[PDB]
RNA sequence: UGCCUGGUGUCUUGGGUGU
């Protein structure tokens, strides 16, 4: 490489927001009772707003 | 108005009793379903009502 | 011939995430 780089080890942390627990996707699902609009919440199948 | 907004109109004589659609009831737990706030005040007219009309008499 | 199941509280509160 033409340039030199910047090298060494550094101390990292992993947190806790992982891709996998906000991917989210709803075709159609429950609704609620009141309005039949989708529910909230991507645990109860939800939709966005 | 005469045809839409008349006065003495704005004096309730008569209720109406909305569809259990608009108060739908929850089930709190698997047994005791929970009734909504608008049945809750509708009852608490209705026993206004009858107490009234009880009392006159 | 023994024949297959979709149906999910509510209200508060708290702590967080991206601007």
């Amino acid at each position: 490489l033409m340039a030199q780089v910047f090298f060494g080890p550094t101390y990292y942390q992993r947190l806790r927001h992982m891709v996998d627990d906000k991917i989210h996707a709803r075709a159609r699902g429950p609704v609620q009772v009141l309005t039949r609009q989708p529910v909230e919440g991507r645990s109860r199948d939800g939709g966005l707003r | 108005n005469e045809d839409y907004a008349r006065p003495e109109w704005m004096i309730i004589t008569v209720l109406p009793v909305p569809p259990p659609q608009v108060r739908p009831s929850i089930a709190m737990d698997e047994t005791t379903q929970g009734q909504d706030d608008l049945t809750h005040k509708l009852s608490d007219i209705l026993k206004a009502n009858i107490n009234v009309q009880k009392l006159e008499m």
